[PDB]
């Protein structure tokens, strides 16, 4: 297997702050990387492929790049709506494996 | 638009079998695609657990569960399906099924899912 | 060990089963 990791696995900002989530990979596995983006509550949903090119139905602010063991996945400008779980995950051998998540939230929390 | 949408029961018994069917409904199960099924646990996490190509049938799992997990796909009735064996308690989570398109020579990302599955292994009501 | 490989999904073009069977027939 190929062991995805992601970091940070936590992250705390507010709407029109650029975050960058970051994937990393046992071996190079050029640019077979896909990132999702799961609310929690329903399932996955791809944004990335390719590592750099995004879905149908993606905006414009997200990015990705990458090509080889660490991949970055680029909000350019926080939304109400991006603050969910964001998943890495490598095809580029099996087994197919992800990331363990990324987690992403709001201000002002109880904590 | 491909749209899948699984099925099956969410009741189990401990160290049994169950069985789920993906419904496809935007293309041909015997297609250039791959049927794949994700397994997902909070504490498990997003698991890839097994995949079937809708032409050559070729069939893959991951190591841990290859041991106990089948792929299966009826073309006839447009579904496919997978069957995981010695359902220890710890297998219980959501299952979703997916597809990956391919290139010439090699898969895709995940680009549809259904809804998830809730399967629990448990003899008690929820 | 044996994994999957770019042979096997290249075979994923051809559904070689139902003519297969066409020749059984």
């Amino acid at each position: 297997a190929i062991q995805m990791t992601q970091s940070p696995s936590s992250l705390s900002a507010s709407v029109g702050d650029r975050v960058t989530i970051t994937c990393r990979a046992s071996q190079g596995i050029s640019s077979y990387l896909a990132w999702y983006q799961q609310r929690p509550g329903k399932a996955p949903r791809p944004l990335i492929d390719s590592a750099s090119t995004l879905e149908s139905g993606v905006p414009s602010r997200f990015s990705g790049s990458g090509s080889g063991t660490e991949f970055t996945l680029t909000i350019s400008s926080l939304q109400p709506e991006d603050f969910a779980i964001y998943y890495c995950q490598q095809y580029y051998s099996d087994p197919f494996t992800f990331g363990p998540g990324t987690e992403l939230e709001i201000y002002r929390t109880v904590a | 638009q491909v749209q899948l949408q699984e099925s099956g029961p969410g009741l189990l018994k401990p160290s049994e079998t169950l069985s789920l069917t993906c419904e496809v409904s935007g293309a041909s199960i015997s297609s250039s695609n791959w049927w794949n099924w994700i397994r997902q646990s909070p504490g498990k996490g997003l698991e890839w657990i097994g995949t079937i190509g809708g032409n050559s049938g070729k069939i893959a799992s991951s190591p841990s569960l290859e041991s106990r997990v089948i792929m299966s796909k009826d073309p006839s009735k447009n579904r496919f399906s997978l069957k995981m064996t010695s359902v220890t308690a710890a297998d219980t989570a959501i299952y979703y099924c997916t597809r990956q398109e391919q290139t010439l020579f090699w898969v895709k990302r995940f680009d549809v899912w259904g809804p998830g599955i809730l399967v629990s292994v448990t003899s008690a009501s929820t | 060990l044996q994994k999957l490989n770019s042979w096997d999904v290249f075979g994923n073009w051809f559904d070689l089963a139902s003519w297969i069977k066409y020749i059984q027939r």
